[PDB]
Order: C-alpha cells, then structure tokens, then sequence
C-alpha cells in the first residue's frame, strides 16, 4: 500500500471496487474522542418511569463526570409506539416513522438535560457534534437525542414499517464514529437473559456473550435493537458493549469503574 | 404495503461524474431537462463525482472514520445540485435542501415543475462501519428516496451505456459486456465494481415500491427522455418488488 | 381595527385526540379534505392528543416547570401535523414549520391549496406560569393565528359533536347537554371541564376580527365541509368581535 | 394525591378539568437553574443611551460574574417605538409588531455581547436554552435578547396593536420558568415613585411594595411592563423583582450583593 | 460574460427612508404593487432608513466597528421587508430570507408574483473596513443580487425625483439641479452626498448585464409602473455595460 | 466633534454625505477580541497535503493555544479549483462561485476540528461568532471556515468570474473586525520572494515590505489574495500580517512566539 496507490485507485475506479475497497481498509485510523463512553439512557426502560429511575442516574451523572467523559444518549419509549402505532395503521413508511420517533427522543433529551443544567451540561444537536468538543473538555458531558439521523432515508426492515434503526444504533454509532472507548447501555434489567425476563419464569443471566453466541441462541432481537449487533460487528472502534440495569443505584457508576456489572456483549 | 405518498413523482439521479464532465456534458442535459419539465414532476438528485475522491484522499490520510467522510462526500453531491439548480433557474427550478425534500417536497413540486437535491443520504456521522468508504452513497441515497415516495420511477443518468460484466473503463474493460437487463440479487451474487452503490442493490431487496430502476447514458442525448417513458436505452435492474 | 393579512383564508384546527384514533378517523377525514382542498384556501393546525398527556406525566414526576412542559406537548401536535400532512402529499399539502407559517404563510398558499402546521404556539419556556399544565395550547395557538391573519374562519374539529354543559365522556356524562351555541364570555364564567382551552375563550375576549368558532365532530364525515360553508352542524361560540 | 391519580386524570379528562388541573399543582417542583440571577438591561433606559451608560454596566457584569451567575437579557428602546408606529399606522397586528420589535431587542444583545465577548459572555438564543448551562458553569454569566418569542401568536392588550409582553415580560418568565432565584431590572430611574419621575414634580420614592398595593395606587403602568405585574402574580419561583437604576455607579454590584438600592416589588 | 439566471427578473428596491414616511408614503406604493403583480415579477428589496442612523449612532458610541454596524443596519432593512410583505400578503407575497434569495428564488417566484427581501448584503462582520460606516448597503446589495442574477432591471425607489447635483433636502438645496441621465463613473468622480450608495458606482463598474438603473420619486404614484416599463421619469444612471 | 453633532449628521444627511463620514470616522475605537491572533491554514498549500502538513500543525496549535488564543480559520484548495472550473465553464457568475467555494473550506474545517475535538476546541460558523467567546475563554481556540459570507452578494472581479474575496480575505477581515492583534497565513514557502519559488529558480527571499513597494514590484497577486493587500491598507486594526510556511516543524509557534519567521507585509 501506500498514499499514491490508494489515490490513484480513488481517483479511476468506482468505490464499488474491491481494489479500491481494500487499499481504504488500510488507511490509519484515527479516534476523535478516544476518551469518552458513550452511555445510551433507555426510554421506555428508564426515563418513561419519571423520576424514581431518572433521578438517581442524573446523581450518577453528576457524581461520574468528575472522572469520566461522557456523551449521554437518550431513548424513545412508549410515546414513539403510540406515533408508530397510528402511522403504521395509515400506511406510511419507515422513513416518516423515523422522524417521528426522533421527536420523543428529543423530547427525552430535553427532559434529562434540564435535570442537568444546573451541573452545566448541555443538550447537544446535529447527525454529529458542533457543541461536543467544547462541552466534553468544560463539563466533561453532554446529553444528545439517541435516534439516527436517518430520516425519510431510513433503510426499512425486511418485513414492516417500524425504522430498524432506532436509539440503539444511534447511540451505538455516534460511539463507534468518534472511536469511543466504551459504549453502555441503560435499560431496565440486569442484562441479557436466555429468555425474556419480563415474560419468563427461569430464564438465565448472561454475563457475556458474543454476537455470533447471541445468534445462535435465538437471542438476536432480545435486550438490543438486533441491527446493533450487525453494526457492532462490523465496527472498527468499539467491540464490545455493555448492558446495565439504570435502575438499580449505582450500577452506572460501577460500570463506569470497571466493574462487569450487566452483560458484555462482545463483537467476537 | 406502505401507501405511495407521491406516486406522480419521477426521481432523476445524475451522476457526479457526469457533472464532473462540465459543460459539455450538462449543457445538453440541461435542454433535456428543459424539454422534460412539462411532461413530468422530476425530483432531480445528483451525485458527487470526483471531488468526493479527493476529500476521501485527504480525509483517510488524517485517518478520519467513515462518520466523518460521509458528510464530507455528501457536500459535493450538494454542490452539483446548486450547479445544476442555477443552470434551470430560469425554468423556475431550485436546489432544495434535505429537510426540505424530507418534509416538504409536496408544496415545492406543486410551486413548479422540478427541484433538485442532493442525492446522498444524510447519514452523517451515523454511517455504518464496515468500509472506510461511505456505503450509502448518491444512488442508494436516490433510490430510498424514491421508494419511501412511491415515485412512479427512478432513472439513473450515468456517464456509460448501463452496467457492464467488467468496468467498461477499467483494466478488463476488453471483457466488459453490456446488461441490459438484471435483477439486484444476481448483481449482488457477482463480485467486481459497478457503475452503482453496493448499498443500492441491498435497499431494493427491502423495497416496496420501486420493481426497477434504468441506468441510462446521459452524454446519449434523448436517452433519459426515452428512459422516463419507460423506453429501454439502457440496463434496466429489477428490484425485486413484484407487481401487482 | 388592523387590516386583514389573509381575509380568504380558512383555518381548521384537527383535535389531538381526533389524530389519536388512527385511520379509522384519519382516513375518513383525510378524503373529506381532499375534496376541501379545491374549494378553500386551508390552513390546517393539528393539535397534540395523548402523547402529551404521557409527557405531562412524566415531565411533572420529575418536577418540571409549566415552561418546560410547553414545547414537550407542542411537539406532539408538531407530529400529528408531520401524520396528517404525509396523508395529503399527493395532493400537494406538506407541514409547514412555526416560522413558515409566521412569515411566509401567504407564498406557501400560493403555491399550493392547503397547508399543514402545529396548532400550538410557541410559547415554549416563555409560557405563563401559574398552572402546572401549558395554558397556551392548540385551540388557542389556531384561534390566535386565525384572527392575527384576519381569516374567513376558524373551525375545531373535535372527537365530540361541540360543548356540553358536562364532559359527555366523564364522570357526569348523564347530566351533559348539548350547546348549540354559546359566547366565550358565557364559557369563561362557568367552571367545569371544556372540549377546548380556557385560554381560547380569553384570546377570544381581545380578538380582533373573528366573530365565531364552530366545534364539530370531525368522526361524521361531511360535518368539517358543512361548517366550512357557514352551516350549524356543531357548537358555535360567538367570540364577541361585533360584525360590521 | 399520587403519581398513579394524576397520571389516571391526565389521560382520562380535559387538560381543562379542575381535578385534573389541582391534582397537576401537587406535582414537585424543579428549579432548573436556582443559583442564576435574572437581569434586564433597558434597551430605552440604558443600551440607547450609549457609553455613558453601557461601558459602567459592562464593568459591573465583569465584575459581578466572579461570585454570581447572570443571564442578561436586553430591552428593545427607541428603535422598537419606530416600528411599532409604522407598523401601527398600516394597521397591522400586535403579532406583527412582535417580531419588530425582537429584532431591535435581538441588535441591542448582540452590541452587549460584543462589549463581554473578550471577557467570555456569549450571546446566546432561542425560546429556552441550548447554549446557556454550558456558558452559565463555565464563564458565569450569558447575554439574551429579551423579547418573548410569540410572534404571530403574542396576545393581543385590550386596546391597541403594542405587543403587551414585551422584555420585561419575556425576561421576567425566563426567570421564573428557570426558577432562577432573582429578578433585577437595570433602568434610568432610581425605583418606583408614586408619579412618573420625568414628568412629575414631587413624586415619592417607594422603596418596597407588592402588586396589589401598586394597583391601588394607579401605578400599575409605570415603571415594569403592566402584565408583567400580573406575571409576578402567577410566579412559583420568582415571586419578587427588584428595579434599580442602572445609571448609577456600582448599583446592579451592590444589587447582587444583597444591598437594597432600588425598589422591590413583591408578588403579595 | 456569465449567463443571466432569471432574465425575466424585475428588481425594486424601496428606500428605507420611504418605508419611514409610514402609510401616507406605503399605502400607495403598496397600491400599486399591486397593480403591477400581474404585469411583472419581483423580486422587492427594501433599505434600513432612520432605524440604522440610530443604531450607528448607539454603535459609533460604543466604539465597535464597521463590521459589528453592517448587521445592526441590515436589520432595519429586514425589518422593512417584512412590514412591506405583511401589506401584500393577501396577493400571495412574502418575505423571504438571504439564504432563500440566494439559493431558491426561481421556485419562490414560480410560486407567486411577487416576494420581498432585504436589501442588504449579508456582509456582516466580513464587511470592508475604510470608513466607520458599512459601505456595501441597500443600493449596492440589491444592484449585486440584480446584476448576478441578470435580471431585467434594477429600480430603485427613492423619496425624491432622483439625483441632483446637491442634497435637495440639505444645506446646499439652492444649488441643487436635477440630473435625469447619468453615468455612474461620473458620478463616482464627483464628491459630495449621493441618494444611492457610493459602493453602488463600484459594483456597477465590474457589473455583467444590468445597463441602466433608474432612480424614481416613490412618492409619486405611477412613476415606479412607468419606470419598469422602461420609462424616463427619474434619474437613469448607465452602468457601463455595453449592450449588444 | 461630539456625539450630538455625530448623531445630528446621522440623522439628517446621507450616509454618503462627507461631513458624515468623517464625524463617524471620529468615532472610539472598540476592539472586541484585542488578544487573539487569527491563523489561516491554507487549503491548497496545506490542508490538501494530508497528514504530513495537517499532524504537526495540529500539534503545534495544541501547544500555543496554552498561551495564545487562536482563531483558526481553514482554505479551500483544489476541490474549490475544480468546482470554479466546472462553473465558469457553464457561464455561472461569481455569486454562485462563492458558495461552492465556500463549501470546500467547511470541509476541511471539518477535518481539522475533528482532529483538534479530543483537544476541546470546536468548529464555529457564522459570518461572525456566537461560539467564539465561549470557547475561547475556554480552551483558547476555535477553528472556522475562512470563506466569506458574501454568497450571491460577492463583488465580482473586474475580468472573469472567480469570486476575487476567498479564504485569504475571509480571514483577514475577521482579525480585522475583532480587532485581534495578529494575522498569520499559514502557506507552503518560507515567505514572499521577488518571483513565484515554485515556477523560479532564483527567487529572492523577502523578509519585510509593504503593500505599496509589493504592488510597485509587480507583486500584487503572488502569495496571497491580491483583494486582501487593498483590505490591509484600509484596514484600521490589523495593519501588518505575517506570511509563513506551515509544513516547516515549530513554524507557527515561533511566529507566535514573535520570531520573524517569513515574510512580514505591512499596509504602509
Ligand atoms: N433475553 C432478554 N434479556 C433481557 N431483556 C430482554 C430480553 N428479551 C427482551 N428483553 C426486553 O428488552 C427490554 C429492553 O429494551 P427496550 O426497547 O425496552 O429498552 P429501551 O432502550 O428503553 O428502548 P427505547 O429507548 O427504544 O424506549 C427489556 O425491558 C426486556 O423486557
Ligand atoms: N460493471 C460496470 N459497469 C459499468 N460501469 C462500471 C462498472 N464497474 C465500474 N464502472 C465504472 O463506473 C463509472 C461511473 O463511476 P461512478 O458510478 O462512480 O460515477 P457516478 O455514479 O457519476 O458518481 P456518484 O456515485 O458520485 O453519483 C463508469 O464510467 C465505469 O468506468
Ligand atoms: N364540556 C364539555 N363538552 C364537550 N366535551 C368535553 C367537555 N368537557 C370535557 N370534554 C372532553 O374533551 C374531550 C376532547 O378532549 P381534548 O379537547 O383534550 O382533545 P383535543 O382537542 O383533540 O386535543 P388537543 O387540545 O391536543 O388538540 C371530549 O372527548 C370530551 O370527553
Ligand atoms: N411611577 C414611576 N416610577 C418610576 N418610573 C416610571 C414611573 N412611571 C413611569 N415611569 C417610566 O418608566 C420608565 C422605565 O420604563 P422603560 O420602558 O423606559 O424602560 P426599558 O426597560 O428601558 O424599556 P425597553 O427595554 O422596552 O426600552 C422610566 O424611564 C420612567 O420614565
Ligand atoms: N445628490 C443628491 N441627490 C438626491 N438626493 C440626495 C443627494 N445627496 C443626498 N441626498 C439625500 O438622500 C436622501 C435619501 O436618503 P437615503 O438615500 O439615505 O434613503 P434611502 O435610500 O431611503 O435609505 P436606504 O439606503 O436605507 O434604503 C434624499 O431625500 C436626499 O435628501
Ligand atoms: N512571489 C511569491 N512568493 C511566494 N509564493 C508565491 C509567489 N507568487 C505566487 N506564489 C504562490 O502562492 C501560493 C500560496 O497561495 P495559495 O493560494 O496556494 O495558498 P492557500 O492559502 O493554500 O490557498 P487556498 O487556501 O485558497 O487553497 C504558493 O504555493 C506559491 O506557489
Ligand atoms: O425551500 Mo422552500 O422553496 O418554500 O421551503
Ligand atoms: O417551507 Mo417552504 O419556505 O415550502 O418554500
Ligand atoms: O422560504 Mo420558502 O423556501 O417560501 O418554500
Ligand atoms: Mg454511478
Ligand atoms: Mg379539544
Ligand atoms: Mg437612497
Ligand atoms: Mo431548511
Ligand atoms: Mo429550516
Ligand atoms: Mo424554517
Ligand atoms: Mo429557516
Ligand atoms: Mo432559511
Ligand atoms: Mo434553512
């Protein structure tokens, strides 16, 4: 490889090229904020509860960014079923789905960050950053809406009109394009089960397991949006996740330590 | 399935290296096109082209994410649609932003009889890892659009006859033999590069609307005229939606 | 009294929870529009419904301010005009933003026969204390916009045939008679639970130029167009604006 | 009271139910910046008076935001009445002239904030937020532009098309929904008089007194917009103001620091 | 020489000065604009007047310079524009933002007859040094967007008959004489106040198509509707490009 | 003068009257960002060269920003080159050339600041501020796009429709309307010489000249824009600017520093 060669093939073939393809995989790579851990705070699984769940993760928030920088994704929940509920029943596609689930994720975002201004950490906007360098380097936190930009562009499932692409891959993918160093997710269970344990007697904690494991085991649409675990796959900066339960105090701030609390869900 | 929500529209799609060709090239579209305005309601996307290429030079040099070089692509596509804008202007033709072709392309379509926008997507910092080079590019950006629409078609302008067994302008382009008819799965089965996105044939295997897309030569004078009529100029790609 | 910035327009304000139901009552009024759209100028103002009663919910455990909670219900209605607007596409209607409509509502109608917007006004964190609950909201927002604009009406189209003396759903459903017509003054001085904001009644006590409100229930089909042409077919409220 | 009766009232009855409205009341209370102070700078009082009168301000704002937290929000002046009587004699309506008047509001922030800027006060923007907690914990204080952002909507006075909530109003609600924990107006006089001070002889200085007395009294429009009176009335968070003369030496210091210079104005 | 992007285009830029003289002044030329929406299409500029005097003479005392002026001026020039739009609203006019004016006018004007805008430049903080006061103002911006469009004229609608030799309202009003022809590299070589711009006669020194403005009393109803008809009734300054 | 008779001619005579303007040019001399230095790193001779010019510059800004405030303001470069050819060759006026320049350089800004990100030191756009005083209080740096706003609006050269005011001209207005102490474009040449080095073999080396002896030299348009030698003469805060070449290691911190790497032009 080297510079001349890969912009030769840039500039006389398609990118379809597998040449071309192949001489890009070998560029350097470069992680914009190595630093942070992207946290994604479920919608339904925790600020739709009110404040029982939400206050005490704000403490650890506030407790957490003294050491730790972090970028504060916020789900949907039950407000963005009801907006797919009615416009699934019109007919419409996943691409004005996508727009209105965004909406409840704002609306979440907007919640959160208020409980959060006083500690001077800001709600932050764009399909990217503009205000995240500066508030990441001052407050050492920002909360953003977690749905993907993706709009009336949203690639559609196999088979429905519910976007595939929701606040997990979004939350997910704004880590894996900065080049995180972490990626946890706050839901409303321990972690990964072998069944649902909402609807399931005895099912099993996981506390890890690979994406190829979790295919196998018929958990490949459980505890994550099932496309995060094809995206995490493919990833190149962020390999692994985590899963913890928001609702129980502290577990934020042990998962911040170190501590393998939840699940680990491993690329490979 | 999904109700069609402009089902009178026709999506063009020209490639950035079409523009890329200047003047000779667009000048001739652009009276095409004039012609064109009157028979149909044309959301006109483009492409990049080769400035893309050189951002993607520079951009995977400092090492940057395929976040960062999706955006960074998507500019240029922009930057063809403003060209191509300001050429029609006098036929009452602008260049419409994403969100304004995302939520209000009815009332613009309804103004007058085109606009123009960016192909790409905005996926943004929000691109899929996999390739260093964006996926979702200016056809697959097209072609979602034009399904999540219901459009009555998607035409494809490129810079060559339609797609090839081998790239027409390659280093095998001694074996390149014309298509002029294929299905995206056959054409997702093959390795080696196309004149459209990967991305593209993985989108049509999740339509609902669209069952083909043409990919006709632009620098042909009358052929995306012919190509909007349903006329076969160049290679048409079954989609895989069935009809009815 | 200030001019008329639209005396041709009509405003028609879709209830929320009308919205809330789904096509079994989106359809019906969806095609009730279409064929609306040649004979008025609209502009038409979705209100919020449940959702915002969710986020009420939610923002008020976690001690939000009545600031806060504003623009957590506006987007709700914001949604529901997203909804019925992709509905009407086809015909040339698209959403149209708060500043759109603040500024460029008259081009926008000029371009095409209706447009959609939210019918909550932004008010957002300079909403008025006082009530835990945004006072300001889609009765009031449209009833404001209505009459700043001089429009020919305004109409509310609600999931209930007009005002009853008692909610007809609640608690004293047995007591509940039906108010052909009433004044706002008449409203203001009763306590009890209404179809449409308090605040709408005192916009109407300062308003400049509408003279009357009809609520009728959009869920019988025909009863929005029957309005539209002046006849009584729900409640009307006199605002107390006195005719020429 | 309880969660689960509110949120059965908040789905089940009319937004304008009593039950629903009174069992709303009972929810707690967040203040979303308690430590930040709220102060208008008269666009007519003092911004249109120039450097005699905005250069003293800007030292004082300098020196103030080392132990206080500001949000500065600026009145509209002169340039405001100009429009308002063009546009008043077109007859056009007060929503109309709402947005004309924002405008000059909007001049008047961004030539304060350029006085700040090498200091690290932004200008910041919008119905709410966005910009101001990151500035607020990190350089102490922003500058606002302080007309209400109702527009088209703004409700109409009783007679006339004059906006009524103009920045006092929309500096006034910016505190009390920011639960902010005070309120000073900057203007040209030293506080309340029982007559207008520029046009009347005699007039008494009132250093204290609430809304009703003020109503009693005839000066329900003298020094403070007359519907941020009724505002005040409303508050849950700011339930006093507190009018200084900003053409005084040290007086918005010696406000910040406790000292009673001025009158206040208390909601009973 | 470049293309002409709306060669159908009539320009006309209200001084700030009238629109200050409030409805004796505007009502009529509010009139007969709207008698001239059928005959042409426009694009309506407005200038700042008096509101920018004050905010220099504020801005000049605080001490911030050209750059930090330029913008507080343009306001008053926006502000304008939307007091005028507000009085056309009826006819389908708006006004419409810099960004859509430079990038979207030709589907606005395909919408409606007619749309306003400010007649400032967005130079803002990038406006040139040299004096205290923003040179590039409502003259020079709405020649700019005239002569870079190629439209076909440029009024400019003055509170008096056009340009005289000295300030007909100032010290030297004696000595003033009418000049009903002139050419802006004469006028740039006199010293002393002008009613347009002085960077007017230095963009019409690099300007591509317009030939001649005219400079007309709007305050005297007709000469504005005899000025786009080409008629002599103010002063025509010749640009300096040659016709073909 | 005064103020009263300032404000008597601006409100009585035209803007063009000249006893107007020299009462305005009387006018104080207010500088809103009097300790910042404005860096333009150039898109052709910098930038566009990839990560041997881009790194080291990075890690110099990385090291001045801890004692200098730094607006850095990025240029086009080729990708404008092409879009200008792909345009004039289609008869588009200057106007239109603008702003596809303009968005060459927002792509390397882009690039740059995602570089920087980890650093703290943000993006900002505008044809002015907002996040500029905030960040540089912060962390002494920001980068933006050099273009200027001017869109449909940019004076057109006197032949030819490539915009005249590019990325040179963005920048050195911005120092020049803050009012910054310093400008310093960052090219690919040590400096000025009596010919272009790069097209001569013998090119002397200039270390110190002004505007007037580069125009009698037939130097007008050689390193930098020739518009931006016209704006320096007339420009009332920033009088002399340093030209060095950036692909020199420690370069630009030197400059910083004060050392007299490169070529000094003064206005006069
Ligand atoms: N095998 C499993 N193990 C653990 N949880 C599971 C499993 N299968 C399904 N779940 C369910 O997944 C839920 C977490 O996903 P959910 O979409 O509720 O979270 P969320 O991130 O809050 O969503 P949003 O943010 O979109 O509202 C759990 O509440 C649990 O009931
Ligand atoms: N199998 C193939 N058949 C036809 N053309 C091919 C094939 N493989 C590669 N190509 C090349 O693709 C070129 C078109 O390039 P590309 O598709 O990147 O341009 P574009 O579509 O104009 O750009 P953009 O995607 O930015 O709009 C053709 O000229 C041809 O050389
Ligand atoms: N006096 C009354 N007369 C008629 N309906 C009443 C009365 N009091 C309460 N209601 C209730 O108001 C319901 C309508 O609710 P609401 O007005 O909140 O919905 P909406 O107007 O669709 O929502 P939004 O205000 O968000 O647009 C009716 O179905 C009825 O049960
Ligand atoms: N009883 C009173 N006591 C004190 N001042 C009074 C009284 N009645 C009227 N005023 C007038 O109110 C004025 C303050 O209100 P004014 O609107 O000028 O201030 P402002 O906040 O600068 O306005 P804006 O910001 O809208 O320009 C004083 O200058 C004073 O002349
Ligand atoms: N040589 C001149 N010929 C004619 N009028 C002149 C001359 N010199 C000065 N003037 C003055 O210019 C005045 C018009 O002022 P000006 O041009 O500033 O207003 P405007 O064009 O309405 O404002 P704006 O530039 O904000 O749109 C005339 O009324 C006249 O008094
Ligand atoms: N007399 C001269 N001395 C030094 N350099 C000169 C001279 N004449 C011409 N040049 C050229 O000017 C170039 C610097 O201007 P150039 O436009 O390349 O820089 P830039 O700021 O990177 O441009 P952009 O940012 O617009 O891409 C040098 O690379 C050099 O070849
Ligand atoms: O971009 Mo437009 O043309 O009215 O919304
Ligand atoms: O929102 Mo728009 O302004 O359809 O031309
Ligand atoms: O500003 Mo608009 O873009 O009327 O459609
Ligand atoms: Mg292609
Ligand atoms: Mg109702
Ligand atoms: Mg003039
Ligand atoms: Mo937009
Ligand atoms: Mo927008
Ligand atoms: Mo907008
Ligand atoms: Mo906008
Ligand atoms: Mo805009
Ligand atoms: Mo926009």
């Amino acid at each position: 490889n080297s510079t001349a060669e890969l912009e030769e093939l840039l500039m006389q073939r398609s990118l379809t090229d597998p040449q071309l393809q192949a001489a890009a995989a070998a560029a350097a790579d470069f992680r914009i904020l190595p630093d942070a851990t992207v946290i994604k705070i479920g919608g339904q699984s925790v600020i739709d509860r009110g404040r029982a769940a939400v206050y005490p993760l704000v403490d650890e928030i506030v407790a957490a960014r003294k050491n730790h920088k972090l970028l504060i994704g916020t789900g949907a929940g039950t407000r963005a079923r009801h907006l797919y509920s009615i416009a699934a029943g019109l007919g419409l596609p996943a691409g004005v789905l996508a727009q209105l689930g965004s909406s409840v994720a704002d609306q979440n975002a907007a919640m959160l960050g208020q409980l959060l201004a006083k500690h001077g950490i800001p709600v932050v906007g764009g399909a990217g950053l503009s205000a995240v360098p500066l508030s990441l380097a001052e407050v050492n936190a920002v909360v953003f809406s977690g749905m993907p930009p993706y709009k009336l562009w949203m690639r559609p499932a196999a088979e429905g009109v519910i976007p595939p692409y929701r606040t997990d891959a979004g939350c997910f993918l704004l880590a894996e394009q900065f080049g995180c160093k972490q990626m946890i997710f706050v839901k409303d269970e321990d972690g990964l089960y072998t069944a649902n344990p909402k609807t399931s007697k005895d099912a099993t904690f996981i506390p890890r397991i690979s994406v190829d494991e979790m295919k196998a085991k018929g958990l490949h649409d459980s505890i994550l949006e099932f496309p995060v675990l094809d995206l995490l796959q493919s990833a190149q900066h962020v390999r692994e996740v985590q899963v913890v339960n928001g609702l129980v105090p502290g577990n934020l701030t042990r998962a911040l330590a170190g501590e393998h609390v939840g699940t680990i869900i491993t690329a490979s | 399935r999904p109700i069609r929500l402009l089902p009178w529209l026709q999506v063009v799609k020209i490639g950035g290296r079409v523009m890329d060709r200047g003047a000779d090239a667009i000048l001739p579209l652009v009276e095409e096109l004039r012609k064109l305005l009157p028979e149909h309601r044309l959301l006109i996307l483009t492409g990049a082209g080769v400035r893309a290429r050189h951002v993607f030079s520079v951009g995977l040099d400092l090492g940057l994410p395929v976040g960062s070089l999706a955006p960074l692509a998507a500019s240029e596509a922009g930057q063809n649609g403003h060209i191509l804008a300001a050429m029609l202007a006098s036929e009452g033709v602008s260049y419409v932003e994403h969100p304004t072709v995302a939520d209000q392309l009815a009332i613009h379509l309804s103004a007058t009889r085109a606009v123009v926008g960016s192909a790409f997507p905005p996926y943004a910092h929000h691109e899929f890892p996999g390739s260093r080079i964006p996926p979702h590019r200016a056809d697959t950006g097209a072609f979602l659009l034009a399904d999540a629409f219901g459009a009555a078609g998607l035409t494809i302008v490129e810079n060559v006859d339609g797609i090839y067994t081998a790239d027409p302008n390659g280093p095998d382009r001694g074996q390149a033999r014309f298509l002029p008819e294929t299905s995206a799965t056959d054409l997702a089965k093959s390795e080696g590069p196309l004149p459209v996105d990967r991305a593209l044939l993985d989108v049509m295997a999740t339509a609902r609307h669209i069952e083909r897309v043409q990919v006709v030569n632009g620098l042909v004078p009358g052929r995306l005229t012919a190509a909007l009529r349903g006329e076969h100029v160049g290679t048409l790609i079954r989609t895989g939606v069935r009809p009815a």
